[PDB]
């Protein structure tokens, strides 16, 4: 569920 | 920025916006020709926008300068986000003034509890999306290493630190990546990642700039 804070976010399954 | 406040025009004169036909990340001006941002903000065609307040209106004091070099840390790991740092060389030097100014690099790492200024044009909502026109600001403390690691087990490298508020409500967010965390007048952090935004027990995670001062200097000197 964790994501980078970019537009768009790059996210992990967690 | 969630739970922050309007900075005021050009009150954060090192803050830049990275633009590819839209704002997608922040960055920090560290001299007239070089910007620090996050490695995960890398793309072709970056235009650096300096002196910005309202990013949707030409107000005066803007400088738009193309990136001529976008240098991701060679050991950036896109899955762990270790070494999430990028150096951008401007195609021409920015004109430095009161509204466009560089921020100093650290001479030593910062300590837990020190108050820092985090800024950007990212989402201002922790649920849903609302993107501001003008630059937003947040005062936030550096958290202890044990608290950071307890919040994000197995995920915090020595090149990261946590900052913010475990009670929720105040944080950086999508669109703030690459922008500054400035503590005692030094660039100590780069907005990087987190679980959601402004969620309880999930602070922001930031690239630890003090570990990269030598790499930054050596990379600039050879480019
Ligand atoms: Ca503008």
């Amino acid at each position: 569920g964790t994501c980078t804070r970019s537009i768009p976010p790059i996210c992990n399954p967690n | 920025i969630v739970g922050g406040y309007t900075c005021g025009a050009n009150t954060v004169p090192y803050q830049v916006s990275l633009n590819s036909g839209y704002h997608f990340c922040g960055g920090s001006l560290i001299n007239s020709q070089w910007v620090v941002s996050a490695a995960h903000c890398y793309k072709s065609g970056i235009q650096v926008r300096l002196g910005e307040d309202n990013i949707n209106v030409v107000e005066g004091n803007e400088q738009f300068i193309s990136a001529s070099k976008s240098i991701v840390h060679p050991s950036y790991n896109s899955n762990t986000l270790n070494n999430d740092i990028m150096l951008i060389k401007l195609k021409s030097a920015a004109s430095l003034n009161s509204r466009v100014a560089s921020i100093s690099l650290p001479t030593s790492c910062a300590s837990a509890g020190t108050q820092c200024l985090i800024s950007g044009w990212g989402n201002t909502k922790s649920s849903g999306t609302s993107y501001p026109d003008v630059l937003k600001c947040l005062k936030a403390p550096i958290l202890s290493d044990s608290s950071c690691k307890s919040a994000y087990p197995g995920q915090i490298t020595s090149n990261m630190f946590c900052a913010g508020y475990l009670e929720g409500g105040k944080d950086s967010c999508q669109g703030d990546s690459g922008g500054p965390v400035v503590c005692s007048g030094k660039l100590q952090g780069i907005v990087s990642w987190g679980s959601g935004c402004a969620q309880k027990n999930k602070p922001g995670v930031y690239t630890k700039v003090c570990n990269y001062v030598s790499w930054i200097k050596q990379t600039i000197a050879s480019n």
